[PDB]
């Protein structure tokens, strides 16, 4: 077994999540004759820390309006996810785990509607699988 | 509410006066405002004039101000806050996601007229 | 004579001497009306004070008062669940 240390805040959050499915990330730095794990927020103290985030675009073609479709998507997701979502955001946005879903207008084209979604790799695989499942079949 | 028109504001003022609590920082006023907003949110076909929209916006702003902070008068993740209710247990105020209620009210308003970071 | 207890508690310094005064008050016996008064005084000082150990001692004294046979603990139960929600 490899002995390493864990930041107290990360362990507290992990225990709180476990008490009341979610998996914990891991980020470690090789140290002098030892290894230590550190959270993403705490790792920024090493400064530099230039953060880069991917934001993939999901394109859909439908004549229905935005806000009502967003409400329908929220209802469908909260039904599928077995009520794992018990939080909301003020600007009509619903978030699951660590992925943000918000309504954004396109750049210049009025004839096409495009939204922006950002996620990490662990969230990227789940998001890709869920989008493929949605594209497989829906009451459309 | 649609038939009454501008009478909703007068009814709310009369209810507040009857309650013997002029200040709207009480949790009861915020709960009543949220309940009034959900009724309008449920029916998206109820068009209202400019005065009604302005009154609704003012009521929503007052409710949000009350919910953000309340007076201390006495006589896997989630979001919530804390406050002191007027003569009742704090757990009695069963209100979930006031910001979502404001978002739904804005959505209903937009639906009537067909309408770095994330926001 | 609840006034004597109230003024003695007020004159007592919050960090250290308050603990000793509360202990001394706890060891001596109490009466039903005296319990009914000192519980509200304890709750008010519990709201006022924010130290961990002092609040722990106030909770312990609340437990000791609750075990009193002759007392009618009804409103203090409500205040206890309220502070439980706030603790």
């Amino acid at each position: 077994s490899i002995p390493v240390g864990i930041s107290l805040g990360l362990l507290k959050r992990e225990m709180a999540q476990g008490l009341l499915p979610r998996l914990l990330h891991g980020t470690l730095i090789m140290k002098e004759s030892n290894f230590r794990l550190v959270s993403s927020e705490q790792a920024l103290k090493e400064l530099a820390e230039h953060q880069l985030r991917f934001t993939c675009r999901v394109h859909l073609h439908d004549t229905r309006k935005e806000q009502e479709t967003a409400l329908r998507v929220y209802s469908h997701l909260k039904s599928v996810l077995k009520d794992h979502c018990v939080q909301h955001l003020p600007d009509g946005s619903v978030t699951v785990e660590s992925v943000l879903l918000q309504a954004a207008a396109p750049s210049e084209d009025p004839g096409t509607k495009v939204l922006l979604v950002s996620w990490t790799y662990q969230d990227e695989e789940l998001g890709s699988f869920l989008t493929s499942l949605l594209k497989k079949g829906l009451p459309q | 509410v649609v038939q009454h028109g501008v009478g909703l504001g007068e009814a709310l003022l009369e209810a507040e006066t009857i309650e013997e609590q002029e200040s709207p920082v009480n949790c009861f006023r915020k709960l009543f405002v949220c309940d009034v907003l959900p009724l309008i949110i449920n029916n998206h076909d109820v068009r209202l004039p400019a005065n009604l929209l302005y009154k609704y916006l003012n009521k929503a702003a007052e409710f949000y101000i009350n919910y953000v902070t309340r007076s201390t008068q006495i006589e896997s993740k989630r979001s919530s806050q804390k406050y002191i209710i007027e003569g009742l247990t704090e757990k009695s105020s069963q209100i979930v996601d006031p910001w979502e209620r404001l978002f739904k009210i804005l959505n209903v308003v937009g639906m009537r007229c067909e309408w770095y970071g994330d926001i | 004579k609840s006034a004597a207890l109230h003024i003695d508690l007020c004159k007592a310094t919050s960090p250290a001497d308050a603990l000793q005064y509360l202990l001394q008050f706890a060891r001596k016996p109490v009466e039903a009306e005296s319990v009914e008064g000192v519980v509200r005084i304890l709750l008010e000082h519990y709201y006022k004070e924010n130290d961990p150990s002092v609040r722990l001692k106030i909770a312990s004294l609340l437990g000791l008062l609750s075990k009193t046979a002759g007392f009618s603990p009804d409103c203090i139960m409500d205040d206890a669940i309220n502070i439980l929600q706030n603790e």
